[PDB]
């Protein structure tokens, strides 16, 4: 088993015949942003997405499974979107 | 050089199960995975399952849930399949491939690359000569040999003990799910032949020390 | 976009470029610069002892997610409105350049007393026609 | 990826339980990835590892941005409460020599 | 059956371009990567396309890979003598929780096409006097060596009981192959009319008996 | 909406049938047709043992309820916007079949040089007048 403590604090342990005393241990500091993947991690990519993997940014939004990701990415929508880029539809006269 | 090395061909009566090796040389086998593709004689190929040469973690395909198990050997570089409960359909080239992906859920957004030479494992036959039946004829006229459940391969086929050769195909075995082989052979001749001049297919199976002379005769009815 | 001129000397036609250059693009830079924070698991998490605790992680990332997306739609929504409502300025810098010798037709035409061939209207084009030439009221 | 790579044959746990021959540089990451839900020891002594949490330590270890085995101990187990103690080794745990 | 659907045939005069397309569904080519896999007779599956459209080293350009929603397909173009082998294209399917293959398409870059003679044996007596019964369809003469068998009770499939050989080169470099259906003498009395249909460069040839005629 | 006749011919009253066809109820299926995630208790909970996580789920619902209230009011502020702003093109449409043969008041209103009566003004609001009839300039 292990048990952690904190940041200054100590601990304590009860035992009888057969105990493993810890003699090294671990010191940690700082945070690490976390995500589900599986290696090996192949090349370089702008986004790492929990789903898809490596992605690169290419559009400003993305449609599709949505879960955690890390890095620049597309940011996830509902219904994939159009910018109008013309005018409105006119029947000929 | 990337290898992969399979144990030697294999043949079990149906039931019994196997356990297939794969060696691994010339990568780190603790970061890649195998999997174990398989291929029936003549048809498709068939995905079985992948295991990871780093955690020993297995995915293998729902149809062969239960009845296989995958493990490795990190002291070896080695990999194992085992097939228990072996039926006919088991009948197969087994292909070990390096799986490139070696930890997180297997999902197949990795592939697997080269393949090994390939292991056969054959699931009960004990020598057993043919039977042959006439197929009678119906100006071409057409007239043949079935020549039935026999093992192990060849059987030799000749007409009129050699005489009869124009015309004459006899075609490759098929080999049933049963374990056993059977052949056909045929003849083309004139229409008007029949009645007048008699036709025999000589049978030679030397495995079995079977020779069998079959008269080929027009049916009545 | 641009302007076209009749009558029986044919048909002109010439274009206009700072219409052409003003139209869209910065729009698009502008929905581009949009920044959002991660959403990536949370470290002191632990799969098997702590379920509930991940259950509503899960929920919050949901939600995030479905919030960010309605806010986007709107600026989409939007920008489109602006796009396809401002397409009628044309007409007004035309009329601009004329004095009372037109008329407004309110078809996004006008009928000039003179006649105006290709050269004549390339000049309107680049904004440099003003007519003493053919005689009629400046503004 | 990797707690420590160049560990070789060892697993993420191996190098956080301390097995012999897994020691290493464990780096610095500010991004980790998590790649063993229920993650593995590699061998050593057999351990019961489901009557305990300790199957997500390396995991738990992945979440920070600087980690490290230390140095020295934090308690002498020779003098510790109980009477003097001969310190226990067993095969399957060979080290540096073997042993 | 299988969940890709590859031709079964391709083929083209050497030098010309020639496609092999590859037809699934959402869950697999529509979501996921295609891997293309190039086998000889009696050897292992080489990777000849990764990721859809990429070459391994070794893979000339000649052979290019492409995919389009749920569809793939693999285009070797400039054709060559040693080319000819079979063709299998592979994706991962979220539906079936495993890697799927098509079922293979052999390519045949030397001969004007040959449709295939077919010739259908009914049981002989004697079989049938030792209470078995056997449908023997032998099919010859035909390039390039791809067909495939499907057999019919009156006018209704059977799959059951149905053996058919891979073909097999022949005398003059055509090709021949072989189709068995075991039935129970119970079963052959029972049909007005059998029959075995040889399909070839999308093109069937069929042949039927009847058990009381002679 | 309509169009009014006035004149020794006593005052004309007429309505035009797209601007009403045209008149909200889109708009309204536009703002019925938005959907949103379920929040319900969450399975793991268990009201006794763990409370904490049970106030912060309490808190991740409220904030839920704000944030897509306050979403919806804008949908709704932009469209009644819209449905208000756009009460002036029955004007040009008006415009549209006289010729130069009145001015623009900019009361929404024109002097034409002759008299309409209502069956005059019935063909106006079918769009079929355009006056040759009463000779005067044709657009
Ligand atoms: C994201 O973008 C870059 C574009 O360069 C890709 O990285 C390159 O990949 C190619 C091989 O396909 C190499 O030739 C370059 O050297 C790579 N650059 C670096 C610095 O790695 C990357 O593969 C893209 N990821 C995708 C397409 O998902
Ligand atoms: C929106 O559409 C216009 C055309 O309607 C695009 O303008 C074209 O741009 C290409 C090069 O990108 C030129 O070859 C064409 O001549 C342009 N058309 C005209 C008539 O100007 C414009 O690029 C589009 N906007 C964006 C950002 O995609
Ligand atoms: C590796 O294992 C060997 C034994 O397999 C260790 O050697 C022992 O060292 C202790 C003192 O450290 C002695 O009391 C024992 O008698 C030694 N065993 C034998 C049989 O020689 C060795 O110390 C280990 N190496 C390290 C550096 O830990």
């Amino acid at each position: 088993d292990y048990m952690v403590q904190k940041s200054g604090k100590t601990g304590t342990i009860t035992y009888q015949r057969g105990i493993l005393l810890p003699q090294k241990v671990w010191c940690a500091s700082g945070r690490s942003k976390v995500i589900k993947g599986s290696l090996p991690l192949i090349g370089e990519a702008d986004c790492l997405h929990e789903k898809y993997g490596g992605l690169n940014k290419s559009k400003p939004y993305y449609t599709g499974e949505h879960a955690k990701a890390i890095g620049n990415c597309p940011i996830w929508v509902k219904t994939p979107l159009k910018l109008a880029n013309g005018t409105k539809y006119r029947p000929p006269a | 050089q990337v290898q992969l090395v399979q144990s030697g061909a294999e043949v079990k009566k149906p039931g019994a199960s196997v356990r297939v090796s794969c060696r691994a040389s010339g990568y780190i086998f603790t970061e890649s995975g195998i999997t174990w593709v398989r291929q029936a004689p003549g048809q498709g190929l068939e995905w079985m399952g992948w295991i990871s040469g780093y955690s020993g973690d297995t995915k293998y395909a729902q149809k062969l849930q239960g009845r296989v198990t995958m493990t490795k050997d990190t002291s070896t570089t080695t990999a194992y399949m085992e097939l228990r409960s072996l039926r006919y359909d088991d009948t197969a080239v087994y292909y070990c491939a390096r799986d490139v992906q070696y930890s997180g859920s297997y999902l197949g957004a990795y592939y697997f690359d080269y393949w090994s030479p390939g292991t056969l494992v054959t699931v009960s036959a004990s020598t057993k000569g043919p039977s042959v039946f006439p197929l009678a004829p119906s100006g071409t006229a057409a007239l043949g040999c079935l020549v039935k459940d026999y093992f192990p391969e060849p059987v030799t086929v000749s007409w009129n003990s050699g005489a009869l050769t124009s015309g004459v195909h006899t075609f490759p075995a098929v080999l049933q799910s049963s374990g056993l082989y059977s052949l056909s052979s045929v003849v083309t001749v004139p229409s008007s032949s029949l009645g007048t001049q008699t036709y025999i297919c000589n049978v030679n199976h030397k495995p079995s020390n079977t020779k069998v002379d079959k008269r080929v005769e027009p049916k009545s009815c | 976009h641009g302007y076209t001129s009749h009558g029986a000397h044919g048909v002109a036609v010439a274009a206009d470029l700072k219409s052409t250059q003003e139209a869209i693009t910065k729009n698009l830079n502008s929905l581009s610069e949009l920044e959002v924070k991660n959403l990536q698991r949370l470290s002191g998490a632990m799969d098997e002892l702590h379920n509930e605790i991940l259950e509503l992680d899960e929920k919050v990332d949901d939600l995030r997610a479905d919030t960010i997306s309605s806010q986007i739609e709107l600026a989409v929504l939007l920008s489109n409105e602006g796009i396809i409502n401002s397409e009628l300025a044309l007409e007004r810098k035309l009329k601009k350049m004329l004095g009372p010798s037109a008329v407004e037709i309110g078809n996004g035409c006008f009928e000039t007393k003179h006649k105006c061939n290709q050269t004549c209207l390339d000049r309107i084009a680049a904004g440099t026609f003003d007519a003493g030439e053919f005689s009629l009221p400046t503004f | 990826g990797k707690l420590c790579p160049k560990c070789l044959n060892c697993t993420d746990l191996d190098v956080a339980l301390g097995r012999p021959k897994c020691t290493g540089k464990i780096p610095s990451a500010r991004v980790s990835i998590l790649h063993e839900v229920r993650p593995v020891t590699s061998g050593c002594f057999p351990i019961m590892h489901d009557r305990t949490k300790i199957r997500q330590l390396p995991n738990l270890l992945r979440g920070y941005e600087h980690i490290r085995l230390s140095t020295h101990n934090v308690i002498n187990a020779e003098n510790a409460p109980g009477g003097p103690y001969k310190i226990g080794t067993s095969g399957s745990c060979p080290n540096i020599t073997n042993g | 059956q299988s969940v890709l659907t590859q031709p079964p045939s391709a083929s083209g005069t050497p030098g010309q371009r020639v496609t092999i397309s590859c037809s699934g569904s959402s869950s697999n080519i529509g979501t996921n990567y295609v891997y293309w896999y190039q086998q000889f007779p009696g050897t292992a599956p080489k990777l000849l396309i990764y990721r859809s459209y990429q070459r391994p080293s070794g893979v000339p350009d000649r052979f290019s890979g492409s995919k389009s929603g749920s569809s793939a397909s693999l285009a070797i173009s400039g054709l060559q003598s040693e080319d000819e082998a079979d063709y299998y294209c592979a994706t991962w399917d979220d539906s079936l929780n495993g890697w799927v293959f098509g079922g293979g398409t052999k390519l045949t870059v030397r001969q004007p096409k040959a449709a295939p003679s077919v010739t259908l044996f009914p049981p002989s007596s004697e079989e049938l006097q030792a209470n078995k019964a056997t449908l023997v369809c032998l099919i010859s003469d035909f390039y390039p060596g791809a067909v495939t068998v499907a057999w019919k009770a009156d006018s209704s499939p059977v799959k059951a009981g149905v053996e058919t050989t891979t073909p097999s080169k022949q005398s003059n470099n055509k090709y021949a192959a072989s189709s068995y259906l075991s039935l129970t003498p119970e079963q052959w009395k029972s049909h007005r009319s059998y029959s075995c249909q040889v399909t070839h460069e999308g093109s069937t040839v069929e042949k039927t008996v009847a058990p009381t005629e002679c």
